[PDB]
């Protein structure tokens, strides 16, 4: 059987507008461990986007943290978009600077 | 530093 | 306080797209300290915690010759799970496994660990005793039983007393300023309406290691775990970790709840309210 992912779209610092940070997506508590992650900013795929190294929970499932440096600002959006076998369609989660 | 394993060492 | 060491690894089949990879990452705590990953350009062990950079040629070696025969028996192990299920060759299937060794917080071992699954469910452990396995089915009876005629669990028990402890014990030592530092939560309470009649309290705490935390509320002093939204503790990025915790009360009632704070880093547990 299969689990789909949970993903958390957050900054590493508390967001200040004009000041570089940076924008994680983590995503955990699937399987298998096949995962597609993308950053976006106003809806376009960042490119140069690190990760961790695979690795799981003592439940067995996956997680990982994707991460890039960003500058927030007032009106720029950012999400994180993931694909796995267990959804139909990407799942797209808005970042929200209180979550 | 892990374990390592006797040769031929299988499941 | 009290540590841990551990070592998780998985192999993954693709049928048609190559053999099987293998990935083996270490751990002391919630510190990531090696990485080993079959599909990578050069295979070999490295590092990913400034503290083991220190060992020699001679350990790296070590680690990379027991991830390579790694790599080649879990394709082979991979195989003879297929079979044991009776299953096809068309599909992708994952072993993985994890151990090692925990201490308490005088440095003796408290206990050892080494379970493995198969498509993320328990297959096989070994037990607490060191000695003997729990089989979660009929396909695992049969590995136990080889492992049993190979007196594995001996071995791992030998292991996870000796070796495993004694290395434990060294990065303990070698990273002393980041692995026995705990880093105590930073901590606010944020307030959003949500109607004219409900708010949103949302409890707050970054900046914490290790991941270990308790985060709770209370309304009247009773705690409200059927109504708290608790998000799951996720990694900052920095080595430390970040969690919150929600609660919608009535517009008028704040004051009447309360958040409270545990972690081992905390001189003394907290306390917070929403301080308008």
């Amino acid at each position: 059987i299969q689990r789909t992912p949970k993903i958390q779209v957050y900054s590493r610092h508390p967001a200040e507008n004009g000041k570089s940070n940076f924008l994680n997506c983590y995503v955990s508590g699937f399987h298998p461990s096949d995962i597609e992650v993308d950053l976006l900013k106003n809806g376009e795929r960042i490119e140069k986007v690190e990760h961790s190294d695979l690795s799981f929970s003592k439940d067995w499932s996956f997680y990982l943290l994707y991460y890039t440096e960003f500058t927030p600002t007032e009106k720029d959006e950012y999400a994180c978009r993931v694909n796995h076998v267990t959804l139909s369609q990407p799942k797209i989660v808005k970042w929200d600077r209180d979550m | 530093h892990p374990v390592a394993e006797a040769d031929y060492f299988e499941y | 306080g009290s540590h841990s060491m551990r070592y998780f690894y998985t192999a993954m089949s693709r049928p048609g797209r190559g053999e099987p990879r293998f990935i083996a990452v270490g751990y002391v705590d919630d510190t990531q300290f090696v990485r080993f990953d079959s599909d990578a350009a050069s295979p070999r062990t490295e590092p990913r915690a400034p503290w083991i950079e220190q060992e020699g040629p001679e350990y790296w070696d070590r680690n990379t010759q027991i991830f390579k025969t790694n790599t080649q028996t879990y394709r082979e192990s991979l195989r003879n799970l297929r079979g044991y299920y009776n299953q096809s060759e068309a599909g992708s299937h994952i072993i993985q496994r994890m151990y090692g060794c925990d201490l308490g917080p005088d440095g003796r071992l408290l206990r050892g660990h080494d379970q493995s699954a198969y498509d993320g469910k328990d297959y096989i452990a070994l037990n607490e005793d060191l000695s003997s396995w729990t089989a979660a089915d009929t396909a695992a009876q049969i590995t136990q039983r080889k492992w049993e005629a190979a007196r594995v669990a001996e071995q791992r028990r030998a292991y996870l007393e000796g070796l495993c402890v004694e290395w434990l014990r060294r990065y303990l030592e070698n990273g002393k300023e980041t692995l026995q530092r705990a880093d105590p939560p930073k901590t606010h309470v944020t307030h959003h309406p949500v109607s004219d009649h409900e708010a949103t309290l949302r409890c707050w705490a970054l900046g914490f290691y290790p991941a270990e935390i308790t985060l709770t509320w209370q309304r009247d002093g009773e705690d409200q775990t059927q109504d708290t939204e608790l998000v799951e503790t996720r990694p900052a990025g920095d080595r430390t970790f970040q969690k919150w915790a929600a609660v919608v009360v009535p517009s008028g009632e704040e004051q009447r709840y309360t958040c409270h704070v545990q972690h081992e880093g905390l001189p003394k547990p907290l306390t917070l309210r929403w301080e308008p």
